[PDB]
RNA sequence: GCGAUAACGAACGAGACCUUAACCUACUAAAUAGUGCUGCUAGCAUUUGCUGGUAUAGUCACUUCUUAGAGGGACUAUCGAUUUCAAGUCGAUGGAAGUUUGAGGCAAUAACAGGUCUGUGAUGCCCUUAGACGUUCUGGGCCGCACGCGCGCUACACUGACGGAGCCAGCGAGUAUAAGCCUUGGCCGAGAGGUCUGGGAAAUCUUGUGAAACUCCGUCGUGCUGGGGAUAGAGCAUUGUAAUUGUUGCUCUUCAACGAGGAAUUCCUAGUAAGCGCAAGUCAUCAGCUUGCGUUGAUUACGUCCCUGCCCUUUGUACACACCG
């Protein structure tokens, strides 16, 4: 708690740094806890990040991917559409923005809600096709935690994506109302028409 | 005293060491102080051209090349005492260049 | 080609903004926009005002994109 | 001399040269004060290797690097290396190894590449394709 | 491919 | 402690030495400011039309303090950017030479800078003075 | 894949049948005694028939392995 | 300038010295069979460790074909093709 | 800071003949003229004293006039020749800036011009091709 | 109308009213020899 | 009524693609009634992955 | 490769190999690389400090970064699972590196009516050979425009346009009495560009190629709008003997379709794709092209034979010029 006078002046707030490790020094993952077990090996908040930019190698291995910070694939899926690809800074900051605006709205912590939005946004069961060479044919199978994580990030950021598209309100504010209305499950909210409706056709296929 | 500068150029390396190991041996059992030897960065001289005579088939390119080696070697010498040191280190790939 | 948002601050909407921004939980440029059917530039200015009169907390300060809230 | 110890961190292409001398908490980069490293949204990267450990270990020592090559991006990742890399390398040679093996630990324990340069280069590219796997678009 | 004719 | 003015955030020290270097009102103003574009890639003038010189002059003064003897043409190169080449591919153009000539001429007979040895501008003995003078009453507040 | 091949597979079953009391089970100790048993033009195929060898020797003493 | 002559010391060995001796023979208007194996014998008679002859063109057919002669042992792909 | 106004905002203005939106930034409201860019507009506005943070509507008729009068004489105000629309006229060799009923006569003109002496590239223009070289075998499909 | 140039611009671009072709395309035993001129053994057996 | 079963055995991949995998689940709660079930996304043993129809067997698909 | 085995033991190809990239505070040196010290020197606080400049004589030190030669290092190393307990595979740990460590170069046995005689003073034959199908000079064409198609570049906007400000690479090339190379610095010019000197035959100078995306602060405010920049007019320069059918560059003006694209179809698994620029080649001039290079940097498998091609085995054959039979 004691301030450490350096040669080189350190701003106050981030000497507050030191007791706890913060995304953007600002929110805190020890409270933060995800409603379903069997996502929680897939979700992966129990080694906290200042930002949600690391640069490590995901990629290599097949399960790489459970261990990249929950933020940090959240940032990578808004950079798409060509005119985006590599732009992660411009994805940090609409992060960094988009979360502000879920703590200003309904006052929760702001990661809790993209928690929450994720675990309410894959789909459980999603419909294969089995279809012989050509004709078609649809066959309802269960839906594994990596891919139920990965797609519910594809969805609430590819609708964010469209909803900011052509429209006076800004892409961190879109993402904003497309995390907080998943969250609560609302049906108004892209990714859940889409999980519902993914969930609905393979109820007709079993 | 004198000092002189020697420059080594060549495509290959192993007579270009030898040369330039042997500059150096020269310059050490003669009490001459010495600076060097200096590896500059080698040059990749490439040319990319089209395998085909023609214009048909697959659009394949060969990359041929050509490594320049360069050392300097910097001496504290009278001049005639130097250029016969180049003499004693002759060698058909290397070329030397003596500047004071 | 519908949006015909007002840029020109007439008297009724100037105390209408006044009336209604305090009561927001979130307001920004496109929410000024959004629901007072006021132009960018003119929210923009509103805005930089309203936070100098004290109605509104700079929550964020940034150049695309400005958060704020409600300062009661 | 003084307590000097001097090291590199390195990224893509970036390359950061640090200078720890013993002195007062004094942490430079090109000769300016670190707490305003651009960009701004990244500049907690090189404030980790710092509030990591306590900024009470940088007390004794002063730490000026020289980051040139790269880009915005690789440089930053190259500063802090340098950084977390140098505190290590003055605490094995002035300070007893037990701690330098306590700072190794919460560096590594928190990420590989504040110690560890990450060996990824850029793949050449070969002819027929604008790229290193991609080619031009066939036609039939 | 064609045959030269002249016309001075 | 001496404050420098590497110890200063530049976009916040620029916008602190415009304000202060256009108050001062001895540099010496063109008077095509209000017609110029500041590069042939540019397409449009500066919307500060007033202000517009006064700034550059400073980012120019702060620039040429951090290194030695830089010259104009290198200016050209640090201002210009990606022109907007139709349908052919974008291009690095140089920013115009005059307004950069100009801005440097301006400031090398209000005192902050002179002709360096081996070409280039160094910055002056008072050009220090007064730079570091304004890092010191940018930081304060 | 990590198959080893014929010529480092067999040359090494070579060494287990000539110097099998001055082998070892460490790859660092055979590495530096198969530089001065074979004449190994290499310095990489002296590393894949050193660590293949080992691996033979620290299968040999599991039990008996089958061709040696 | 000086130049010297040198006589090459094993002219089994030189495919130069070789593929100049096979051409003087073939444009003598021997035999390929009889041409093509005079080099093959010669170059292991000299101590090569492979040999292989290949002659292409149109013989006394309007189509037009190619023959390989080989012996021995001979290595193709990698580096050793540069060296030996 | 935000004021406000009643009576004094113009939704339509009419100048040279042509309707401006009153509620366009003056510096991109001008440019509905034709023959005035932005960067002309940018000028005349600079000229003619005219803030450029005021929309087409809040300006006054002081103004109005003010600008219609330095866009009709560029040079009598200190904008540079090289600056205008129509330098080195054909017929007097004066330096000319066309507007908006003036720009499409003096275009007609250059094309007879070209025409009447029969160039190639007054015939160009008669059979509808383009006429400064480009291709015309794979993209003159419209 | 003797010139060209002259020509030219009484002469109008009438393309729009007359409609291109449907199709345009305008640019085969590679196996069979059509020299005509066979090889017999003997030429083989004599050659090589 | 939604029920999890953990993954206890990878039995192979299924389907015409190979997209779909059969997988060896086992309840987390009453350890019993362990089903062959069909997964989509990859899988590696010890996951959780919850059925929303529990009676209902799984094999080959075409 | 294991293994099964009328086969056993081998050769070519694959793999090994070679070049390149990643590690080395372990050697060898470096005034054509960098640094710390030291002279001399500047600014700000005066705390002795912090940023600089200068030093081919301070006739210092060093090799960490930089360069390159000699080496070392990885062999799937160790440990768990599975497996015929074999070849292997999947997980961890250590590691710079654990996808053949990443990328290429080379690359078998035969062969194709594949493409080139429009690269060759490489070629057989046929044609022409003085009013030439030889060679040269002048001018035009290869660009020509109702149309179908392919390789691409710009875009359809706010994850954006402008306007200022911040300000970071790597691969390379470079001349002389030429027929003119890279060209800084100063001075003019809105620009393009012009002019005067100097450096560099090059880790020395161009050049830290201060590249672009990118980041910050402002204007714009969902509008075919400040998105987009075709089409066209006038003018100013550059290269060249010569710019007209605009070589190209710059200024003003003109403000088109396009508001994310049908049936179809291409490339791609990690520093990869995608953006983003830069150099070299062509080159007096012209790069929306290639050959490379670096900046930012992901989504999704890490599986299968469902489509497609090829390979193998069985099988039928009246084919062997081999189904174009």
């Amino acid at each position: 708690l004691q301030v450490v006078e350096l040669a080189t002046t350190i701003p106050l707030d981030v000497q507050e740094a030191q007791r706890e490790v913060k995304l953007f020094n600002k929110w805190s993952f020890e409270d933060v806890e995800v409603k379903d077990v069997s996502l929680v090996d897939y979700i992966q908040i129990r080694n906290p990040v200042f930002v949600s930019h690391t640069a490590g190698k995901y990629a290599s291995k097949r399960f790489r991917k459970a261990q990249c910070p929950i933020v940090e694939r959240l940032t990578n899926s808004l950079m798409m559409n060509g005119r985006n690809n590599g732009k992660k800074l411009k994805a940090v900051r609409i992060v960094k923005h988009a979360l502000e605006i879920i703590h200003v709205l309904t006052e929760q912590n702001p990661i809790q809600v993209v928690v929450d939005a994720i675990v309410n946004s894959g789909a459980r069961e999603d419909s294969t096709r089995i279809g012989s060479s050509g004709t078609v044919r649809r066959q309802a199978v269960d839906v594994s935690p990596l891919r139920r994580v990965n797609q519910a990030i594809a969805l609430l950021t590819i609708g964010a994506r469209e909803a900011s598209f052509r429209n006076i309100k800004t892409i961190a504010e879109c993402l904003a109302e497309e995390l907080i209305n998943a969250a609560k499950g609302s049906s108004t909210s892209y990714a859940i028409k889409k999980k519902d409706e993914l969930e609905r056709v393979a109820k007709s296929n079993r | 005293i004198h000092k002189i500068r020697i420059t080594l150029t060549s495509t290959k390396v192993k007579q270009l060491e030898n040369v330039s190991a042997n500059i150096i041996r020269n310059a050490a059992q003669y009490n001459i102080v010495k600076k060097g030897p200096v590896r500059m960065p080698t040059k990749v001289l490439k040319i990319t051209t089209r395998k085909t005579p023609n214009g048909e088939g697959s659009k394949t390119w060969d990359a041929y090349e050509m490594r320049i080696h360069k050392r300097v070697i910097d001496l504290q010498a009278p001049a005639s005492t130097v250029k016969r040191i180049t003499q004693i280190t002759i060698e058909p790939g290397v070329d030397v260049e003596v500047t004071i | 080609d519908k949006a015909q948002h007002i840029v020109i601050l007439d008297q009724e909407k100037y105390d209408r903004i006044l009336k209604d921004v305090p009561t927001y939980k979130y307001v920004s440029v496109s929410v000024l926009v959004d629901r007072l059917k006021i132009g960018g530039s003119l929210a923009r200015v509103a805005l930089r005002q309203l936070e100098e009169d004290g109605i509104i907390t700079p929550v964020l300060k940034h150049s695309k994109q400005a958060i704020y809230t409600r300062a009661q | 001399s003084t307590q000097s110890v001097q090291t590199f961190g390195k990224k893509k292409t970036a390359t950061a040269v640090a200078h720890v001398k013993a002195g007062k908490g004094l942490i430079k980069i090109n000769g300016s004060p670190i707490t305003l490293v651009q960009p701004e949204i990244l500049r907690f990267k090189v404030y980790e290797p710092l509030t990591l450990v306590g900024l009470d270990k940088f007390q004794g020592i002063d730490i000026r690097v020289k980051v040139t090559g790269g880009g915005h991006v690789s440089q930053v990742y190259a500063i802090r290396q340098a950084i977390a890399k140098g505190l290590v390398a003055y605490h094995q040679k002035y300070v007893d190894e037990a701690s330098k093996n306590e700072l190794k630990k919460i560096f590594a324990s928190y990420d590989k590449t504040l110690l560890v340069a990450d060996s990824r280069r850029m793949e050449p590219k070969k002819f027929g394709g604008r790229g290193a796997r991609a080619r031009f678009q066939k036609s039939y | 491919r064609k045959k030269k004719v002249y016309t001075t | 402690p001496g404050v420098s003015v590497r110890d200063v955030p530049a976009q916040d020290f620029i916008n602190a030495y415009a304000q202060f270097l256009q108050r001062q009102g001895k540099l010496e103003v063109p008077g095509y400011v209000d017609i110029v574009k500041t590069s042939a890639g540019n397409d449009l003038p500066p919307q500060e039309a007033e202000t517009w010189f006064y700034k550059r002059a400073a980012s120019i003064a702060r620039h040429i303090y951090l290194r030695k003897q830089v010259g104009v043409g290198a200016l050209n190169k640090l201002y210009g950017g990606a022109k907007n080449r139709g349908f052919r591919p974008h291009k690095h153009v140089d920013a115009s030479g005059s307004i950069n000539r100009k801005c440097v001429q301006a400031l090398q007979k209000i005192g902050v800078l002179e002709i360096s040895p081996k070409g280039g501008r160094r910055i002056s003995e008072n050009g220090q003075r007064d730079l570091d003078r304004i890092a010191a009453q940018t930081l304060e507040e | 894949g990590r198959v080893r091949t014929k010529t480092v597979k067999r040359a090494s079953k070579v060494l287990i049948e000539r110097f099998y009391p001055k082998l070892t089970l460490d790859f660092e100790t055979n590495k530096r005694l198969t530089s001065e048993i074979a004449v190994i033009q290499s310095k990489r195929l002296r590393n894949k028939i050193a660590g293949y060898t080992t691996h033979l020797m620290k299968r040999i003493q599991k039990g008996p392995v089958r061709g040696i | 300038i000086a130049i010297y002559a040198e006589r090459v010391e094993e002219r089994g060995l030189s495919a130069a010295v070789q593929a100049e001796a096979l051409k003087a023979k073939l444009l003598s208007g021997l035999p390929i069979r009889r041409a093509a194996y005079g080099v093959l014998r010669f170059a292991m008679g000299a101590g090569a460790k492979g040999v292989e002859v290949v002659i292409s063109g149109k013989l006394r057919a309007a189509r037009a074909k190619s023959q390989k002669y080989a012996d021995g042992f001979m290595i193709h792909s990698g580096q050793p093709t540069r060296d030996f | 800071l935000v004021v406000q106004e009643q009576g004094s905002f113009q939704h339509i203005l009419r100048l040279l003949n042509t309707n401006i939106d009153g509620r366009i930034k003056i510096m991109y409201a001008l440019t509905k003229i034709r023959g005035v860019g932005r960067r002309y507009a940018n000028l005349v506005c600079k000229k003619a004293d005219v803030e450029l943070t005021k929309r087409a509507g809040e300006l006054t008729q002081e103004e109005l006039e003010r600008i219609v009068t330095i866009m009709q004489n560029p040079t009598n105000y200190k904008i540079p020749a090289w600056f205008l629309n129509r330098q080195k006229d054909q017929v007097d060799g004066k330096d000319y800036h066309v507007l908006a009923n003036n720009l499409e006569s003096k275009l007609r003109d250059d094309l007879e011009r070209l025409k009447k002496i029969r160039s190639h590239r007054g015939i160009r223009h008669f059979w509808g091709l383009k006429v400064r070289g480009q291709h015309t075998k794979t993209t003159s499909r419209g | 109308k003797s010139p060209t140039g002259n020509e030219a611009a009484l002469k109008n671009k009438n393309f729009n009213k007359d409609v291109a072709p449907p199709q345009s395309t305008a640019t085969p035993f590679d196996r069979h020899s059509r020299t005509g001129k066979t090889d017999s053994k003997k030429k083989l057996q004599q050659g090589w | 009524p939604v029920t999890l079963a953990k993954v206890i055995k990878v039995l192979g991949r299924t389907g015409s693609r190979g997209g779909v995998t059969q997988v060896r689940v086992e309840f987390l709660e009453d350890a019993s009634r362990t089903i062959v079930r069909n997964v989509k996304g990859p899988v590696r043993e010890n996951d959780i992955l919850c059925l929303m129809e529990s009676e209902r067997e799984a094999r080959r698909l075409r």
